[PDB]
């Protein structure tokens, strides 16, 4: 019943800095638990009984809070702190919060847009699809729409992100477009449009057939 | 020490079931609740439920009544969960935890992957993804794979037999009507490409197959 809230659900910090992150409850409770996850592994018990730090926990991660607000914090972030942290409660049930995912802070970066036709051996097939890659940028936040002719696109479309890169802490994104290989070839001009903090216009990559 | 080993990987039809299971070690079974988490793919953890392996009583989630069976079973000090009925929606990953005191989860297990489809092993389609005639303007070219269609995970997709790695990109693969597809981009200097060959190897062991598809202007 009681509803956890994690804002935001994505934070960032630099190696050094200070790190708070909340969470908190719709009605009164009486502990926090904490877990932290990395890709491809299990929740760790990471904060306990509000305060309390699981064997293995370095000493620089503390938690804090009563009532309906709640805190896990960092004093110095280190580099493999990066993860996804969840608080969790139990009172008439056990509840978690959705998750605040800590990412290593970097400089802005525009994405390298690329669009590419369906191949000669898809068509064969009575299948088109168009991919678009949005490839090494920064901040994570990031729009991408179709056109076909100018006119906007929106179903047939599935997108893939990848997780933060490892060694420069970017973000990239494909694209895809599939219709069935009649429509596609009932179109001249196809266009992937993306729109990105680090300009105030969208980046325009299209391809025409003819 | 204290450990719960889960069982592995599930694949299975809509509407069919499924039981996975949560071997304990290291501490006295009936001493602590067994609980259930599921997570979908790139989502927040959820509490199925719990069992309590002494005296037997079982709580859920109002979410999954009909759907998870708790049990445990002594002979083997194992947590069992069974689902029925499954949909889409049950593909997720699934932990066992234990609980201290009816409060934290204080080990928790690896994780057992659960994937409905309709569909048997089934082999990609690996489709090469490269620029239209006039699209190369400058001094890089990106250059990808498709692999579409394909069942069960994983595959891998290596450029140039690995030579290519630093500026390669893989996107994690996506669902849809029981198939997977995913693709793979790399980047190259324009004036290596398409004057030199780049090929992209895409490799899935479940269907015993290896694919080697040249990218061609």
């Amino acid at each position: 019943q009681i509803v956890l809230t994690q804002s935001p659900a994505t934070m960032s910090a630099s190696p050094g800095m200070k790190v708070t992150m909340t969470c908190s409850a719709s009605s009164s409770i009486s502990y926090m638990h904490w877990y932290q996850q990395k890709p491809g592994t299990s929740p760790k018990r990471w904060i306990y009984d509000t305060s309390k730090l699981a064997s293995g926990v370095p000493a620089r991660f503390s938690g804090s809070g009563s009532g309906t607000s709640y805190s896990l914090t960092i004093s110095n972030m280190e580099s493999e702190d990066a993860a996804t942290y969840y608080c969790h409660q139990r009172s008439r049930y056990h509840t978690f919060g959705g998750g605040t995912r800590l990412e290593i802070k970097r400089a802005d970066a525009a994405p390298t847009v690329s669009i590419f036709p369906p191949s000669s051996e898809q068509l064969t097939s009575g299948g088109a699809s168009v991919v678009c890659f949005l490839n090494n940028f920064y901040p994570k936040d990031i729009n991408v729409k179709w056109k076909i002719d100018g006119s906007e696109r929106q179903n047939g479309v599935l997108n893939s992100w990848t997780d933060q890169d490892s060694k420069d802490s970017t973000y990239s994104m494909s694209s895809t477009l599939t219709l069935t290989k009649d429509e596609y070839e009932r179109h001249n001009s196809y266009t992937c449009e993306a729109t990105h903090k680090t300009s105030t216009s969208p980046i325009v990559k299209s391809f025409n057939r003819n | 020490e204290v450990q719960l080993q889960q069982s592995g990987p599930e694949l299975e039809k809509p509407g069919a079931s499924v039981k996975i299971s949560c071997k304990a070690s290291g501490y006295s079974f009936t001493g602590y609740n067994m609980n259930w988490v599921k997570q979908s793919a790139g989502k927040r953890l959820e509490w199925i439920g719990n069992i309590d392996p002494y005296y037997g009583g079982a709580s859920y989630n109002q979410k999954f009544k009909g759907k998870a069976t708790l049990t445990v079973d002594k002979s083997s000090t194992t947590a069992y969960m069974q689902l029925q009925s499954l949909t889409s929606e049950d593909s997720a990953v699934y932990y066992c935890a234990r609980g201290g005191y009816g409060r934290y989860f204080d080990v928790w297990g690896a994780g057992t992957a659960v994937t409905v489809s309709v569909a048997k092993t089934t082999p990609p389609s690996v489709y090469p993804l490269a620029p239209g005639c006039g699209d190369t303007t400058g001094s890089s070219v990106t250059l990808g794979c498709l692999v579409k269609g394909y069942f069960p995970e994983s595959v891998t997709v290596t450029w140039n037999s690995g030579s290519l790695s630093s500026s390669v990109h893989t996107f994690p693969a996506l669902l849809q009507s029981g198939l997977y597809t995913m693709s793979s981009s790399v980047t190259v200097p324009s004036s290596t490409w398409p004057s030199q060959t780049v090929t992209c190897s895409v490799a899935h062991p479940a269907s015993s197959t290896t694919v080697d598809k040249k990218l061609e202007p």
